[PDB]
RNA sequence: UGGAGCCGCCGCAGGUGCAGAUCUUGGUGGUAGUAGCAAAUAUUCAAACGAGAACUUUGAAGGCCGAAGUGGAGAAGGGUU
RNA sequence: CCUCUGGCAUGUUGGAACAAUGUAGGUAAGGGAAGUCGGCAAGCCGGAUCCGUAACUUCGGGAUAAGGAUUGGCUCUAAGG
RNA sequence: GAAUGGAUGAACGAGAUUCCCACUGUCCCUACCUACUAUCCAGCGAAACCACAGCCAAGGGAACGGGCUUGGCGGAAUCAG
RNA sequence: UGUUCACCCACUAAUAGGGAACGUGAGCUGGGUUUAGACCGUCGUGAGACAGGUUAGUUUUACCCUACUGAUGAUGUGUUGU
């Protein structure tokens, strides 16, 4: 498929997404932004810091209610979480990017998070019982990913 | 409509953003002013707070109904080991304020004090006053410095002399030591400057900057108590059981109309750790603290003129929440601010003293120093051991 | 303690649904559903107030 | 692996709750394909599945 | 919608 | 971009022009990663299976229901649970 | 209220803290309803044995009126078939 | 004001009042403790409401302005309250 | 006394008067007014009425903005600390 912005030198940039998947958007979109830029042997290993909490993800835009942490400071922010699931996602994307690096024949290891891309994807629904005979949504929220690697060293 | 009944309101707004203080040491907000007559002195101390304890004295008011008879009096110790000088720096009289000019340090600073200029010790590599103390031995640093005090002599008002504590000697878990600035005053500027460049790397005890019978004004941080309600940090009423909402509030924040809750009402937030400036603190005893000429003297403390045991006004099991002071401390009477372990500045007054409870001279004739880790009965060990007799672990 | 079920579908204690315990060789206590009890015939002269003698009731 | 149809069965053939089934833990794969009974009721002869004793409460 | 209040409440009543 | 029909002029005809109607139907926001997932004491250790275990299973321990039961059986109702 | 038989996994989740407000429980020096529309709320009282029991009364009641005392553990004695 | 019943009245009342005894955090006057929350995190995740929005004083004005006039002034993004 | 108001006791230095949507119900309370039940009196043929008396009678929502309270932070100063 086409995605957002294509590459300036192909030749020497893989590829990958993940459509429709179960992850909040909200949080994946920020850990997102956290990862966008990294050299991948980086991002690994600061994603895997967030699922053991380590190191933070800072939640500026979508921001609202969340909890202050002094691990946000690293980024010049106050807000941070650790979104796992967010993590989990965006590592198995990242394998699978290197995957791809790997059969195109790139030096893995030179490979620049270039540009990375969380996208809604159509919400799943299910219901909850309230009070005085309502029903309400209790709807998902899910997302598509999509992102670019490039040798840069 | 007016309110009916008067009640005057709850709180002081002469203390308010109640917040958490921004200092921990707290601040000489303003020292006396120095007549120059009289002859050169520090002003103010830096101590900590031990414990407290009672005294007991007899008590030379005529008139009162406690005249030559002997009261019980609360007394917090504040244990003041001697402060070394460090440095020295010049400020200058401004339209704008009070423009500090000039600071020269010392020569060698302690690891006690260098602790103070890192936020991480242990990660750095230690090189504060490196390039400094070069200065020190060499024609051209030398010839700098002297220069350097002698703008100060010609373009400074007053001068305070940099003094840090010798965290060393105390029981406490820190070992970065607080440095201050305490204002000397006294003659013209180049006799106090030369008084400071002569106490420059030494040690200046308690005794020198206070005496015994002296009013003093503690300052410092008080102990603090976190998110407090408006009931407790406020002392408003409690309302009444039935109340649906809670009754631990204020029920009427504001009027209607003035639409925006005033700065006066009563809210909750932070209580406690608030800086603080009590004053006429009198001073009853300077005591000695623990030496050695062949064995130790430990009596010199808490032994008096009435008493003579061998005491130290270290109670039985130590200060709580705190160690042996083994330093001398002052004792001050009544409490002072803050918690144990609680650095603390002393400050000579700001004020004539000349009231006939100012002017009192204290001779104490008992000070108890009984355990405080519970309700203890015994004085010194010694006397319990003659009390109780063997017991089965001999 | 043993306790049992009814090992019919009625559930309720009626007239119908009367019982009593049996240990069986399995050594188990079970229900066996009773019988009625039976009367014996009245006089037909219908002053005498007891039931009639050599008749099984 | 998972043993719910085991601990029914082995219980009424015991006639006992199930409270009182007691399966070898070390000998599991064993157990795990007993599926019937008869086959359980071999496994309780060999003395992999066991009737635990009753929880004494004493009258004393 | 909401339940909000009882059909004797009748809110802001001003008889 | 898309992939099969469409327009100018002269006349005729109309279910002919939307910002509103607490309008109708459909969709999407901010609120918000917020409120919330607080009734009825309670969980812990090991192993197994397994890609993966706070939650499955087995074992061990600690607890509760405490025969007016959170036990064992039925009625009505459900209808393959 | 505690236990066995039998049955459960704490009632749609977990972890870390122990701030304010709350919800539900407790305790309070001295005073003792001064609180409030109002003793609302909570607290006192409580079981049994042995005494003792007023006004009034439709003579039945009132009546556990009110007001007192005792109560454990152990070792015996006597009395009941 | 007299079976639109008048007057009475033991017993009874989750009925309406008043006082006394006792008892008490109802109060003087509040404090401390416990559990579940709130709090922070993982996972999950609603709603109402919404012209645009959101600092004040005074003025005038449909005679009580967030917006207008004249002044005071104004500093990202947020957390618990 | 639901009261505002009033009066009286007691103390006091004094027991001055008022305003803020007759300040203040997402602050409470609900005693009173002011639904529905009922009682009495007067009025009405009657249904019913009564600034005539009586008793019983559901007091919702804040997580939005602002304001205020506290809590992180912000631009500047090359960075950082004092
Ligand atoms: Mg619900
Ligand atoms: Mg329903
Ligand atoms: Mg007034
Ligand atoms: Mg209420
Ligand atoms: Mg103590
Ligand atoms: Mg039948
Ligand atoms: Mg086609
Ligand atoms: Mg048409
Ligand atoms: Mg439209
Ligand atoms: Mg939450
Ligand atoms: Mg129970
Ligand atoms: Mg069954
Ligand atoms: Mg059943
Ligand atoms: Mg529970
Ligand atoms: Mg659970
Ligand atoms: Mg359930
Ligand atoms: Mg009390
Ligand atoms: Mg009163
Ligand atoms: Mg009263
Ligand atoms: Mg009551
Ligand atoms: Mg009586
Ligand atoms: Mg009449
Ligand atoms: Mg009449
Ligand atoms: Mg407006
Ligand atoms: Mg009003
Ligand atoms: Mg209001
Ligand atoms: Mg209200
Ligand atoms: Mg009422
Ligand atoms: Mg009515
Ligand atoms: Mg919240
Ligand atoms: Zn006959």
């Amino acid at each position: 498929v086409r995605y957002s912005l294509d590459p300036e030198n192909p030749t020497k940039s893989c590829k990958s997404r993940g459509s429709n998947l179960r992850v909040h958007f909200k949080n994946t979109r920020e850990t997102a932004q956290a990862i966008k830029g990294m050299h991948i042997r980086k991002a690994t290993k600061y994603l895997k810091d967030v699922t053991l909490k380590k190191q933070c993800v800072p939640f500026r835009r979508y921001n609202g209610g969340v909890g202050r942490c002094a691990q946000a400071k690293q980024w010049g922010w106050t807000q941070g979480r650790w979104p796992k699931k967010s993590a989990e996602f965006l590592l198995h994307m990242l394998k699978n990017a290197e995957s791809n690096a790997e059969l195109k024949g790139l030096d893995v290891d030179s490979l620049v998070i270039e540009h990375i891309q969380v996208n809604k994807a159509p919400k799943m629904r299910r219901r909850t019982y309230r009070a005085h005979g309502r029903i309400n949504p209790y709807m998902s929220s899910p997302c598509h990913i999509e992102m670019i690697l490039t040798e840069k060293e | 409509s007016h309110r009916k009944f008067s009640a005057p309101r709850h709180g002081s707004l002469g203390f308010l953003p109640r917040k958490r203080s921004s200092r921990h040491r707290g601040k000489v907000k303003s020292f006396p002013k120095d007549d120059p007559s009289k002859p050169v002195h520090l002003t103010a101390f830096l101590g900590y707070k031990a414990g407290m304890t009672h005294i007991v004295r007899e008590v030379d008011r005529p008139g009162s109904k406690v005249n030559k008879k002997e009261v019980v009096e609360a007394v917090t110790i504040v244990e003041t080991p001697p402060m070394v000088v460090v440095g020295i720096v010049g400020y200058v009289e401004t339209p704008r304020g009070l423009r500090t000019f000039k600071t020269v340090f010392a020569e060698h600073i302690s690891d006690e004090c260098k602790r103070r200029f890192y936020k991480n010790w242990h990660k750095s590599k230690k090189k504060a006053f490196t390039k400094y103390c070069k200065k020190w031995q060499d024609d051209a640093g030398k010839r700098q410095l002297d220069k350097d005090f002698s703008s100060m002599k010609k373009y400074c008002q007053v001068i305070r002399v940099l003094a840090h504590t010798q965290m060393r000697l105390l029981p406490l878990r820190q070992k970065k030591a607080h440095l201050m600035e305490i204002q000397v005053n006294g003659g013209t500027v180049a006799e106090k400057l030369d008084w400071a460049r002569e106490r420059l790397e030494q040690q200046v005890p308690v005794s020198q900057v206070f005496g015994q019978d002296e009013m003093i004004d503690v300052i410092g941080v008080t102990k603090g108590k976190g998110y407090k309600g408006v009931t407790s940090r406020w002392h408003t009423k409690k309302l009444p059981r039935k109340t649906h909402r809670g009754l631990r509030k204020v029920a009427c924040i504001g009027a209607w109309h003035p639409a925006r809750v005033a700065f006066s009402v009563a809210r909750a937030g932070q209580k406690g750790y608030h800086h603080r400036t009590e004053i006429n603190k009198k001073i009853y005893k300077i005591g000695q603290g623990y030496l050695i000429k062949d064995g130790k003297l430990i009596k010199n403390n808490a032994s008096t003129d009435y008493d003579l045991s061998d005491k130290s006004i270290n109670p039985l099991g130590g200060f709580v929440h705190y160690g042996e002071v083994t330093n001398d401390f002052v004792m001050l009477k009544g409490c002072v601010v803050g918690t144990k372990k609680r650095v603390l500045t002393l400050r000579k007054s700001l004020l004539v003293q000349t009231k006939r409870r100012a002017l009192e001279k204290i001779d104490l004739k008992f000070i108890d120093t009984t355990s405080k880790f519970g309700h203890g009965r015994f004085q010194t060990v010694e006397e319990k051991k003659a009390f109780m007799g063997p017991l089965k672990k001999d | 303690v043993q306790r049992l079920t009814y090992r019919r579908r009625l559930s309720y204690n009626t007239a119908s649904n009367k019982t009593r315990l049996s240990r069986t060789p399995g050594n188990r206590i079970v229900y066996l559903y009773t019988k009625k009890v039976g009367k014996a015939p009245k006089s037909a002269c219908g002053v005498c107030p007891g039931r009639l003698r050599g008749v099984r009731a | 692996s998972m043993l719910r149809l085991q601990k029914r069965l082995a219980s009424s053939v015991l006639r006992c709750g199930k409270k009182k089934v007691w399966l070898d833990p070390n000998e599991t794969n064993e157990i795990a394909n007993a599926n019937s009974r008869q086959q359980i009721r071999k496994l309780i002869k060999d003395g992999l599945i066991i009737r635990k004793p009753v929880t004494v409460h004493s009258r004393a | 919608g909401m339940w909000r209040f009882y059909t004797e409440d009748s809110p802001g009543l001003k008889v």
